[PDB]
């Protein structure tokens, strides 16, 4: 659904077990681990979906 | 009793192993409760109570400073330690510009020696003694009172043999080799692109002798040629600081400056004036004599037939530089491993040399 | 007797008594360890000073703990630093800020050679010179030849070149990256050669690997006059990337194969063992 980078803008929901996207220039949260549904899908700012930086948030809606 | 004792030792030693481990985690705890600490650099001493300091989260303050400190150590250009909030001066570091290892990238020697690309003679013997000679006298340059050589210069194709060069007088000097890319030093915020060249420069004056090897000084100090300024202001930027730091008080002699740029074609005049660039090395193609010399030492480190000429290959070889030559080497070996051996033979070379040769003029 | 005894029970008690210790502390760690949290770059590695330039545009001074090694610091690497007492909890997945801004990935092409034919005598070259390194890389050390670690290939795409790419890279079971290069050339000051440091390196972690770039014209213009002051991010795009191919030899760990639609590119730079040896038509 329309993007071009990610943003969930903190992520309250949820080794690694528990998953933050945020992808702006200012405000990093990098996960190397892709892989999921976790938070129970999509929140924040919504905009879930893929990176110019590669956190890779697969699947959730 | 004689059972219990072994397993008490055994345990005993597992018990202490753990517990060094645990401990030393408690302590790491424990610095987590001490407070951060920023950084900053000192502008300038307003008074001996009060300074002006310009953090490095951006700002510039008035920061004051406390009791167990000097003011000595504080006199300017000095990288200081800031409170948080509390803004005064908690500790002073040692002065840097915070130094960098991804864009000021360190290979200490090189990765081949002169007798490891021997055949490109003439142009070894030039640069040993414009860029050795110097550190190892100064003493005859001065008793004479002419200055000494400050700058070289590498035209040519790249990695035919004119990389191989350059990290090749690394080595023997023990001098350290510094890799810039010309874009690294562009990066899109206020006074960065300055800093890279000015701290790369500071960094070799201090620890000398040592090479500021800069690729394509093009990119990096360029004359335009159509007179844009797209990105070709940030080109002025790079150039400018290179200048100044020549032509200032800044003092190079036993710190070496090589450029490389493959065509010269926008060098200004400036730059081609002496205390800038003064040895300006070339890139031909080796002798015969040269091209016998690189074959023999480029077949000696491959595996071969005890029986074997270098001197047939040679005549039949025209218009190669060493990247060709080594080309050769590897291609005759192809066929070895086609030929189910470890071996080439002269026989492998003569083809491996005439297809080489027929690619290209 | 009965001294040793006890002290034995002793220190199988014991172990507990610390083990229960560490728990406490673990627990603490944990929770600073999961995101919202800093990542940082370490610049510098008396005291043990390092320094790091975490992502807020913000420098600062920290002690290293013992909750990370001094050879877990180093850049182009995530790590982990705290909001709030600026200090490196935990080290980080690897590679720092962006990991290739695009790259398409293709984790099993199954092309065969069964999928092309009469090209034959360009099967043999392709093979011996990516192929025949890869799988006896111990007779090429032994012999002492450099072995290449990039191959041009010139012609037609979609005649069978493309296909026969894909094929070695299936068959060799590495992981194969497409990389366009028109998508490399960036407005704005070196975003390029960047991109190219990060493809080798990620390219170095990912072995075997054939980091296909399709297109060297796109990128292998870079002009012979003072015309190159202009577009001097097509000539530093493919500089970079040779520089790098000679900065290593007798190694097949990467490979890099290119690809054009119509060749009007070939350089004397391009020459050289290591850099792309092999050029089949």
């Amino acid at each position: 659904h329309p993007l071009q980078v990610a943003r969930c803008t903190k992520i309250i929901k949820g080794e690694d077990a528990k998953y933050v996207i945020n992808l702006k220039q200012i405000a990093k949260f990098v996960v190397g681990l892709g892989e999921r549904v976790s938070p129970t899908d999509i929140e924040e700012g919504m905009r879930v979906g893929v990176d110019r930086s590669k956190y890779n948030i697969e699947l959730p809606l | 009793h004689r059972r219990y004792d072994d397993q008490l030792k055994q345990r005993r030693q597992n018990i202490r192993d753990l517990e060094k481990l645990y401990d030393k985690t408690e302590n790491d705890i424990k610095a987590l409760q001490s407070i951060g600490q920023l950084i900053g650099e000192v502008m300038k001493e307003l008074s001996e109570e009060k300074y002006i300091v310009k953090a490095s989260s951006g700002p510039r303050y008035i920061v004051g400073v406390r009791n167990s400190v000097d003011r000595s150590k504080l006199k300017k250009g000095v990288r200081v330690t800031l409170d948080i909030t509390t803004l005064t001066i908690m500790r002073i570091l040692p002065r840097e510009t915070d130094p960098l290892v991804y864009n000021m990238t360190s290979f200490e020697q090189g990765e081949i020696t002169f007798d490891g690309i021997g055949g490109l003679t003439e142009q070894i013997r030039e640069l040993r003694e414009v860029i050795e000679l110097p550190l190892k006298n100064p003493e005859i340059f001065q008793r004479v009172g002419i200055k000494p050589p400050k700058g070289v210069l590498l035209y040519g194709p790249p990695g035919t043999g004119k990389t191989l060069l350059a990290k090749a007088v690394a080595a023997t000097i023990g001098a350290n080799f510094i890799f810039s890319p010309a874009s690294g030093i562009v990066d899109k915020y206020i006074g960065e692109s300055a800093r890279i060249i000015r701290e790369m420069f500071a960094y070799a004056k201090e620890h000398e002798p040592c090479i500021i090897f800069m690729d394509e000084v093009d990119a990096i100090g360029g004359r335009r040629f159509s007179e844009g300024t797209s990105a070709d202001r940030e080109i002025q930027r790079t150039l400018m600081e290179l200048l100044t730091q020549m032509d200032g008080f800044d003092n190079l002699g036993q710190t070496k400056i090589i450029m490389a740029t493959n065509r010269p074609d926008t060098l200004d005049p400036a730059l081609l004036r002496p205390g800038r660039l003064d040895r300006k090395v070339e890139i031909p193609l080796p002798n015969e004599a040269g091209r016998l010399e690189i074959f023999k030492i480029h077949t000696a480190k491959v595996k071969k037939t005890g029986e074997f000429d270098f001197e047939a290959a040679v005549k039949m070889s025209d218009g190669f530089n060493g990247a060709d030559i080594r080309n050769c080497a590897t291609e005759a070996g192809f066929f070895a491993i086609r030929d189910d051996r470890d071996h080439i033979n002269p026989d492998d070379l003569m083809k491996a040399v005439r297809k080489v040769a027929e690619v290209k003029k | 007797i009965r001294i040793f005894r006890s002290e034995l029970q002793r220190l199988s008690h014991e172990n507990n008594v610390m083990l229960e210790k560490i728990k406490d502390n673990k627990e603490k760690i944990k929770n600073n360890r999961q995101l919202p949290y800093l990542v940082a770059n370490v610049v510098e590695v008396v005291g043990k000073a390092a320094v790091v330039k975490t992502s807020s545009r913000q420098t600062v001074f920290l002690p290293m703990v013992g909750l990370v090694d001094p050879d877990k610091l180093k850049p182009n690497d995530l790590v982990g630093v705290n909001k709030d007492s600026y200090l490196i909890l935990d080290t980080l997945p690897s590679e720092f800020d962006s990991r290739v801004k695009a790259m398409e990935v293709d984790e099993k092409p199954t092309e065969t050679y069964s999928d092309v034919g009469g090209l034959d005598k360009q099967i043999e070259e392709l093979v011996e010179a990516i192929v025949l390194p890869m799988k006896r890389a111990d007779k090429f050390k032994d012999m002492g030849i450099r072995a290449p670690k990039g191959a041009l290939m010139y012609g037609p795409p979609g005649t069978g070149k493309t296909l026969l790419a894909r094929a070695c890279a299936a068959q060799t079971n590495a992981t194969f990256l497409k990389l366009a290069a028109p998508q490399l050339v960036q407005m704005y000051i070196g975003e390029g050669a960047k991109l190219v440091r990060d493809a080798f390196a990620l390219a170095k972690e990912k072995a075997p690997t054939i980091i296909f770039i399709d297109e060297l014209d796109a990128i292998g213009t870079k002009r012979f006059d003072s015309e190159k002051s202009g577009d001097r991010e097509v000539q530093r795009t493919m500089l970079e990337l040779l520089n790098q191919l000679d900065g290593f030899s007798s190694d097949d760990r990467v490979k890099v194969l290119a690809a054009t639609n119509r060749v009007d590119v070939l350089d004397p730079a391009l020459l050289r063992s290591g850099r792309l040896d092999r050029k089949i038509e």
